[PDB]
């Protein structure tokens, strides 16, 4: 039984070895390097007195939400530096926040094991709690809106769930990860999502069937971050061994490895530009390094965050990049 | 509120009547007879005016104690608190100025020819009222009325932190109204007594020694009345500020007795300074 | 700017004033982390001080606001969410003295006292808690007295050779918890044998928190 | 029983159609080259078109 | 001084 | 969400009257408050505005000085103080809540209106006055301005209102690109600076009323004449 | 001698003498 | 004017160079690295600014001593005298404010949570500069230039009588800059040391006792430097005012040594306060 | 202070 499982794993590894014929770094030699990419701060955003953990971009690319330890979800106006909403929180400890695609709802989650959905287009004028999602035995680490009625959450009890917001209960349960699931991202077609856990594995999931499609085991220690490529066939992954790895769904193997000698700090977040050519990551050495999808070098350096970088996300159209740090400031990099 | 309240109200009523009668009697004698042609009479008139304005705030405090709330309004709360805090420092600075006047008059006579002029007395008195305006004006700004337990409270409100500015006000009032005035009065009158006993004219015969003993006794009575009146209320306010004490009937009686002595000094400053003044004694004897 | 842009800037300044007021309220309040096993007596010590996510307890003693966060409900891996609690005033670590005879009910192969020693070793030597003091509570002291009278301490830990005495065994277990600290200069261990009286239990926390605030003020002034 | 579930999930994962990595790499390079002009981060936007400006 |  | 006004009746000229509007079912402290007056045989007219937290206060030039506006957030009551009323103040006064942020819909909820009878600048121009229409055909309503409302940020501050006969007016289209919450897809706004067009497909009997075009580019707010439809 | 006369005049002016 | 004048000019030149270098170095470190995000760094910046503005008046005094007359004009005479008298009280009030800050930080920690905020530090520092403006402005009004023996003299002119207002200014500066500050600093730091030895954390082990001895030594060095620097110049000004002394070369050397120590304290306040600050030590160690 |  266990020996048969080891033989099947050996067979899958042999199939992965047989599939690969050419290294991707040899193929990308033809395309030119991007050169130095210099980004200057456009806006300096304030109003947080506590540690920022997460930020989700709006679809219109102007609105953004931010999660902090002051008990506040503060929705901002990126262009005019105004504060659109300020949501008082019941649980101070928050580790994630999501913005709906329609713009109607805002989620948050953390150590209280409760996902709170906040309505923004109410007639009363105050952002109140619409639905409290409960039933997690572990801390919520990431949540993303599929729709105004569906949301996919990652939790600390090794269980990812799909939530019917109108019903208030979970529809599809996803299990199989050894260790808590640190993050998740949604594909553009929204029919599949991939989540990385702390057994150095990232498992592709299907919303409809509910069974695990693929699993990649190219990481040494653990996964803090995961983000899809814009086409929906690739995803770069962030880890604590100072490496970033790119995995192809169709090829079912590791495309590229990102590493550099003096950097030993872990990766908190990764993101992609509009084209997908630029891979932007967040590190623990107070420095954000912009990478290249094909050439695998460093295109730019983002600095100016006093405390450790919690999160980083590139907006929908690609006009701006706002980086989340623990110094209670979000800075917008164009 | 059976015997203690009536006793306290009667005590403050007697204190207010005696103080207003003495102050307006001294001001009436100075206006109708002296007309302020001498520097010392200008200091006595400013002392009587400061003590009258300090005693005028006492019926408002009596009504505040008897009712338990402030019905007079915010503006009159500001005016009466500003007049009280202003004129205590005005009266004490007038006392220190008269001590300095007598010290210069005895010890430095050639320079007292420059000092003891009516113009210089008017300039130093206007400077005393201006220096008292430094404690008068911000206390006027800070005073508001706040509802406490359904009762209006006429008090002082400080910017945050409240405890720091409140203890700063209490300690600044304590130092500038007790520590420096007792030392200035004590040292100036002590060196004055040393110079007066050094004077050959005051010694020599039994009558002159009797008059020297009378002057030294008058000076010691002035210093003793000032210290004995202002010492317990200041030490008791410092002890109340430092250590929280349980509310007791005897605690309240000691509190109002110390405040009664504090106003009693302003009441008896005419009796010590103007009534025992020999020039005013001649003025009463002629008329 | 248009009229709506001016009104939006006005709304943003009002939100800035509300956030400044809430931050000034939150900065004064003291946050305390509650740690230990489930059967250590967290509920008992919390209900004494008062008189499945994070249980938050608010109580005020001597004009000082306390936040206590009970993390015992979560069953997840602690290493991934322990970095959130970096800016905490002190660590309240509660264990029971009677755990040495009671075998753990997970595998029935390890004493609970040694599991609590490993728990304190993981918390104390954490990279996120370097200057954060640990407030140690030793629970069930009367049951520890009866248990030490019935059964000697020598059976749980073979190396200890001290005589069967209540005070000696209590001082040795206190020194055993103190020995686990590897950075003793910048990290205090405040140990209190938990009593029935609520006032002493709250007073000990107030004294430890007051000492930590004195240390932090010395850090800010820079004399320390 | 749990080991049987792991073996069953491993058997479900094993039978999957895998395309050549070179063709998917060509698809990736084509998607990167095609949308390079649209990306504001790659090519710097003029200030009039840029919504973020110095104030 | 003081006020009551 | 409900706003009711009290304090009406007959007022002698030169006297004084203090109105009070009570708010229920929404957070009163977060909305800015407008007063809008309506003559009996003329269109609507703006009176005054107070912001949330009483930060800024605006008046029209014809009503400046005589009228005093205040608000109390713990009591959730809006107060209008009137001093030295004249013969032109015989109008019905409405209370309006308005939140202001990016994507907000101000002027969304209108009050009921209190009757007040007394006994003795961007000019918005309605080109038409009354158009007889039939239910089913498309209805075209045009409004014109004296100043280009296209602001440099891209927002065009033109709001469209419908006042049904015997009922309070409601918002239809705000900022000319967005439909108000509760308004169907039958209404649509189009046009540019100084030339605007309103189109109503699938005409309904409830849609029949008085149509107003309102600018919000600068204070004082000046309204339209009012295009009324009939059957 | 003159200084004592001025002291006597000042004491008479104050009125303590 | 053979050796003594050159010695005095070289001494004041070294004092001015060291003071300006230390003050602008501390202000440069605070601006380029700290940016005043903490209350204690705001107090250190205001201390460095007050000491720099006090040390800036020293080359004008050096030129006045070397030439023997004032060629700078009446307006610059007013400005430099006002800045000197203003910023001495500003620096000393900043020292007293930092003493009160450390006393509240140690002895009253729960209230130090209210006190040790950047807003409160800005309010108390603005109040310190405003309270120093009370001695800054009238000294600016009174300063004029008068011809004495064919040489322009930059000094203060008082209304008649000159002696009374001059001794009043000297004694008010003496009391408010020496008597109250030495007592406030001594009592606050002494009770601070008593509370620190009362702390269980500081005692217990050899390393913690060593750090406690280092903190107590630092506090005693601060108090000793303040007292030893400001004591002789104040006592010598009081002795010169009281008793007329014959002009001697040693008298002049002692006068300029006492003034040199008085400015030397303002020069060494960066060395004691900012350079020995552990947060600034970490800032220098990182860069 | 003092001035010279
Ligand atoms: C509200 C009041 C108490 C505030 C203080 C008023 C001050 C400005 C008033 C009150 C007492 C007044 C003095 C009273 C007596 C004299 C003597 C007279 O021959 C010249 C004017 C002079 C010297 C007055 C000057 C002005 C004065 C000092
Ligand atoms: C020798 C005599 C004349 C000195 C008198 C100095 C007096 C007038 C000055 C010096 C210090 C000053 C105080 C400094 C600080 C405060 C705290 C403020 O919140 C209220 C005003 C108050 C209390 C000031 C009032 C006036 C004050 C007390
Ligand atoms: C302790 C501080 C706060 C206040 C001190 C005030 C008193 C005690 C000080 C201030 C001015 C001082 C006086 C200054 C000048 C003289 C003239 C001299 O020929 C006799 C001593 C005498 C009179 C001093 C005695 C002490 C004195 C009166
Ligand atoms: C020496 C003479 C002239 C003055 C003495 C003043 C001081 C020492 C006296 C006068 C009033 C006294 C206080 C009167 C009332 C109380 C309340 C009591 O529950 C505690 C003691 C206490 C607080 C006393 C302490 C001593 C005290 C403050
Ligand atoms: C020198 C000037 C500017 C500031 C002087 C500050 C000193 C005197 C102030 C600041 C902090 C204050 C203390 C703060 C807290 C308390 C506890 C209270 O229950 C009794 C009063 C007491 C003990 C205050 C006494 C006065 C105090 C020590
Ligand atoms: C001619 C000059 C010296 C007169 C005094 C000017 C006063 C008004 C100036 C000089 C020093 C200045 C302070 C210096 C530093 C800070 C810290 C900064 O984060 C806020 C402003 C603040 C608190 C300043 C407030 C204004 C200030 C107090
Ligand atoms: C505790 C500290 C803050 C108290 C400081 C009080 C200072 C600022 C006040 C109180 C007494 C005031 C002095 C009173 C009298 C005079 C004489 C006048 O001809 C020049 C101004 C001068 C010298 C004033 C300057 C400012 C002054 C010294
Ligand atoms: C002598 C006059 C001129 C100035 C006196 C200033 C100093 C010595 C005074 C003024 C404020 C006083 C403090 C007032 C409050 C407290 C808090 C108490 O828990 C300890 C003593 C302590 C700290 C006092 C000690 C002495 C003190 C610091
Ligand atoms: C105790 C230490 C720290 C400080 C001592 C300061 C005082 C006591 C010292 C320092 C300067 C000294 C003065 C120096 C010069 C003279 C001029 C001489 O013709 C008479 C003595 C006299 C006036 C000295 C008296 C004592 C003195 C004032
Ligand atoms: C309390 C405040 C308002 C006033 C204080 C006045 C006192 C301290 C002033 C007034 C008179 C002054 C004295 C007047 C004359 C002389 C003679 C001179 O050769 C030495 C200084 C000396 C001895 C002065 C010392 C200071 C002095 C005593």
């Amino acid at each position: 039984l266990r020996q048969e499982a080891e033989q099947l794993k050996n067979q899958i590894r042999d199939a992965r070895k047989a599939c690969a014929d050419a290294t991707l770094s040899q193929i990308t030699n033809n395309i030119d390097p991007v050169g130095r990419i210099q980004m200057r701060t456009r806006r300096t955003l304030r109003g947080h007195l506590a540690k920022i953990y997460a930020m989700h971009w709006g679809t219109d690319s102007r609105l953004l939400v931010s999660a902090s330890q002051d008990g506040k979800l503060i929705i901002w106006d990126s262009y005019t530096t105004n504060k659109v909403h300020a949501i008082p929180l019941r649980s101070s400890w928050v580790m994630t926040c999501a913005y709906a695609p329609s713009g109607n709802y805002v989620a948050c989650g953390g150590l209280d094991n409760i996902c709170s959905i906040y309505n923004l287009k109410t007639r009363e004028g105050n952002v109140r709690v619409s639905r409290e999602l409960a039933g997690h035995t572990g801390y919520l680490s990431c949540c993303r809106f599929l729709d105004d009625n569906q949301i996919v959450t990652s939790s600390g009890d090794t269980t990812c769930a799909l939530w019917d917001i109108e019903t208030g209960q979970q529809t599809t349960t996803f299990t199989g990860h050894t260790g808590d699931v640190m993050s998740l991202s949604l594909a553009p077609d929204t029919r599949l999502f991939v989540s990385g856990a702390c057994d150095a594995s990232a498992k592709l999931w299907d919303v409809r069937e509910g069974m695990c499609r693929q699993t990649f085991t190219g990481h040494e220690s653990d996964i803090n971050a995961i983000c899809f490529f814009p086409n929906g066939n690739a995803f770069a992954t962030g880890s604590d061994d100072a490496t970033c790895r790119l995995f192809d769904l169709r090829a079912d193997q590791e495309l590229m490895t990102y590493s550099h000698d003096n950097i030993i700090c872990g990766i908190t977040s990764v993101s992609f530009s509009k084209s997908g050519r630029l891979l932007l990551a967040g590190y623990d050495d107070f420095n954000c390094n912009v990478w290249d999808a094909l050439k695998a070098d460093r295109a730019g350096v983002l600095a100016g965050h006093d405390n450790r970088v919690s999160c980083l996300g590139v907006t929908d159209d690609g006009m701006a990049v706002a980086t989340g740090s623990w110094d209670s400031f979000l800075k917008i990099w164009n | 509120s059976m015997i203690t309240a009536i006793t306290i109200m009667a005590l403050y009523s007697i204190v207010c009547v005696v103080g207003l009668f003495g102050n307006f009697l001294v001001m009436y004698v100075i206006v109708r007879y002296t007309k302020m042609k001498t520097a010392t009479n200008i200091y006595i008139f400013n002392l009587a005016l400061a003590d009258a304005l300090a005693t005028s705030t006492l019926p408002f405090q009596s009504v505040n104690y008897l009712m338990g709330t402030w019905p007079f309004g915010t503006i009159l709360c500001k005016i009466v608190i500003s007049i009280d805090y202003y004129n205590m420092f005005t009266s004490i600075f007038t006392l220190c100025t008269m001590s300095v006047d007598r010290y210069i008059a005895v010890c430095h006579p050639v320079k007292a020819l420059d000092f003891r002029t009516p113009r210089n007395a008017k300039i130093i008195n206007v400077c005393n009222w201006i220096l008292s305006s430094a404690i008068g004006l911000p206390v006027m700004f800070m005073a508001t009325t706040k509802y406490r337990q359904g009762s209006i409270d006429c008090t002082l409100t400080f910017s945050h932190p409240t405890w720091y500015w409140e203890n700063l006000l209490k300690i600044c009032v304590f130092i500038f109204a007790f520590i420096m005035p007792v030392l200035i009065i004590t040292v100036c009158y002590g060196l004055m007594i040393l110079r007066l006993k050094s004077v050959r004219m005051l010694s020599g015969s039994k009558e002159k020694d009797r008059n020297l003993r009378r002057i030294t006794r008058m000076v010691l009575v002035v210093v003793a009345v000032f210290i004995v009146c202002w010492t317990p209320i200041h030490i008791y306010v410092i002890i109340k500020a430092l250590v929280t004490i349980p509310e007791t009937t005897f605690q309240t009686v000691s509190w109002h007795f110390c405040i009664a002595l504090g106003y009693t000094n302003s009441c008896l400053n005419p009796v010590l300074y103007a009534f025992l003044d020999e020039n005013f004694k001649r003025c009463f004897r002629e008329f | 700017l248009s009229a709506e842009d001016k009104a939006a800037v006005e709304r943003s300044k009002m939100i800035d004033r509300n956030l400044r007021e809430d931050g000034e309220k939150a900065a004064r309040e003291v946050k305390l982390l509650l740690l230990g096993a489930g059967e250590s007596g967290k509920s008992t010590i919390v209900k004494q001080m008062k008189i499945t996510g994070i249980v938050e307890t608010h109580f005020t003693f001597k004009d000082l606001h306390f936040k206590m966060f009970d993390v015992g409900a979560q069953r997840s891996e602690r290493k991934k969410w322990i970095h959130c609690f970096e800016g905490v005033t002190a660590i309240i670590f509660c264990v029971a003295l009677s755990d040495y005879d009671l075998v753990l009910a997970e595998d029935e192969e390890m004493n609970r006292m040694h599991e609590s020693m490993k728990l304190f070793d993981s918390i104390c030597n954490n990279k996120w808690f370097t200057d954060t003091s640990i407030i140690l509570f030793l629970n069930k002291k009367d049951l520890f007295e009866e248990k030490i009278k019935k059964s000697p301490l020598t059976i749980c830990y073979p190396e200890y050779a001290g005589s069967n005495t209540y005070e000696e065994a209590a001082a040795y277990i206190q020194c055993q918890f103190e020995d686990l600290n590897k950075r003793k200069d910048t990290k205090e261990i405040y140990t209190h044998f938990t009593c029935s009286t609520d006032t002493k239990n709250v007073q000990f926390v107030f004294d430890a928190v007051t000492d930590v605030i004195i240390k932090n003020n010395l850090k800010d002034c820079g004399l320390f | 029983a749990q080991a049987r579930k792991l073996v069953e999930q491993l058997k479900m994962e094993a039978n999957i159609d895998r395309i050549k990595v070179s063709k998917a790499a060509a698809d990736l390079m084509a998607y990167c080259e095609a949308h390079a002009k649209e990306d504001p981060l790659l090519t710097p936007v003029p200030a009039s078109e840029n919504p973020f400006r110095e104030k | 001084y003081p006020w009551f | 969400v409900q706003l009711v006004e009290s304090g009406g009746g007959l007022v002698q000229p030169g006297g004084s009257r203090k109105l009070s509007c009570s708010a229920s079912g929404f957070a009163f402290s977060s909305f800015g408050m407008h007063w809008v007056r309506q003559a009996p045989e003329k269109g609507l007219e703006w009176v005054a505005y107070i912001s949330s937290g009483s930060g800024t206060i605006y008046y029209a030039d014809t009503v400046k000085g005589r009228f005093t506006i205040s608000r109390d957030d713990p009591k959730n009551t809006l107060f209008l103080q009137m001093t030295s009323l004249r013969s032109e103040d015989t109008a019905m006064y409405y209370c309006v809540r308005s939140i202001y942020y990016y994507g907000s819909s101000p002027f969304d909820f209108w009050g009921q209106g209190t009757t007040l009878t007394v006994s003795a600048d961007i000019v918005m121009t309605q080109a038409t006055s009354s158009v007889p229409v039939t239910p089913g055909e498309s209805v075209s309503i045009s409004c014109r301005s004296s100043k280009s409302l296209l602001h440099s940020n891209g927002n065009t501050y033109l709001y469209w209102f419908l006042q049904r006969p015997g009922q309070s007016p409601q918002l239809l289209i705000y900022r000319m690109s967005n439909l108000a919450s509760g308004v169907p897809d039958r209404f649509s706004g189009s046009g540019s600076g100084t030339a605007f067009t309103l189109t109503i497909s699938r005409l309904e009997a409830e849609d029949v009323g008085v149509y107003y075009c309102m600018q919000h580019l600068e204070y004082p707010l000046t309204f339209g004449a009012g295009t009324k439809l009939e059957l």
